[PDB]
């Protein structure tokens, strides 16, 4: 239900 | 009506001599009308925005900007997910696509994200994505 924040 | 694809393809055609507001504003109208409008719109936008063809990418950002102003909570929420924001981060960041994207495109994106952290404070993930770019010294 969402990706992780891309560092 | 015309599909989101048909809309976005006209609205971002690299053949356009000028901005095509029929197509741009029709895109926004259409994603707002359709149940699964907003998630599709966001998928189609990300791809266009990552185009190596600058005028396609710049037009796509203009669409993004336009619909963020006119639509949304459904649209605002789709754009305020990392699923979408990551695609922007890819564009502006040296680690990823940043090195082969123009300053114009990357500065436009950075501008847009800022404008959102202010106009849409409830979309806390946009602010997360912005502060992360700032902490890395991408902003700006």
């Amino acid at each position: 239900s969402d990706e992780d924040l891309l560092e | 009506p015309e599909t989101l694809e048909a809309r976005i393809n006209r609205a971002t055609n690299p053949l356009n001599k000028e901005l095509d507001w029929a197509s741009i504003n029709g895109f926004c109208e259409q994603l707002n009308e359709d149940f699964e409008g907003p998630p599709l719109a966001t998928r189609l936008l990300a791809h266009k925005i990552q185009s190596p063809q600058e005028w396609e990418a710049i037009q796509a950002l203009t669409v993004l900007e336009t619909c963020m102003k006119s639509c949304g909570k459904r649209f605002h929420d789709e754009v305020g997910k990392f699923r979408f924001l990551n695609e922007l981060i890819k564009v502006v960041s040296p680690k990823y696509l940043g090195s082969r994207t123009s300053e114009k495109v990357k500065n436009k994106i950075l501008e847009l994200l800022y404008s959102w952290t202010v106009g849409l404070p409830e979309e806390v993930k946009i602010a997360e994505a912005y502060q992360m770019l700032k902490k890395q010294g991408i902003v700006k």
